């Protein structure tokens, strides 16, 4: 009941680059489906030589 | 000081923090869409066929 808020919060930390974490991190929520979908957990990743994109978060008006 | 056994404990107080979302929920701000291409006034025939 409170990895969204999480996560949400990870991506807005991101986003604002407010409490040193990097812009290019990952912040993966595989929830909980109950079904036999993928693996589910909080996946965080910061390491180098992901492929990575910008897009515009919608939310907060940046990319 | 004798440290003996107490008994177990009511529940559980967990403190941390929370998202301050007074900012999101907000209408969302998209990025406006480039305009379609539209002709350039100003527009004549410069060519005139020969004789």
């Amino acid at each position: 009941d409170l990895a969204p808020g999480i996560a949400d919060s990870l991506r807005h930390f991101k986003v604002l680059r407010e409490k040193r974490i990097p812009p290019w991190m990952e912040v993966v929520l595989i929830p909980m489906t109950g079904k036999p979908s993928l693996y589910p957990g909080l996946f965080l990743f910061t390491t180098p030589c992901r492929l990575v994109r910008p897009v515009q978060n919608l939310a907060l008006g940046k990319e | 000081g004798g440290l003996t056994c107490a008994s177990a404990p009511q529940g559980t107080l967990r403190i941390l923090e929370g998202p301050q979302q007074s900012l999101s929920g907000s209408p969302l701000q998209p990025i406006p869409a480039s305009p379609p291409p539209q002709i350039p006034p100003g527009l004549r025939p410069r060519f005139c066929a020969f004789g």
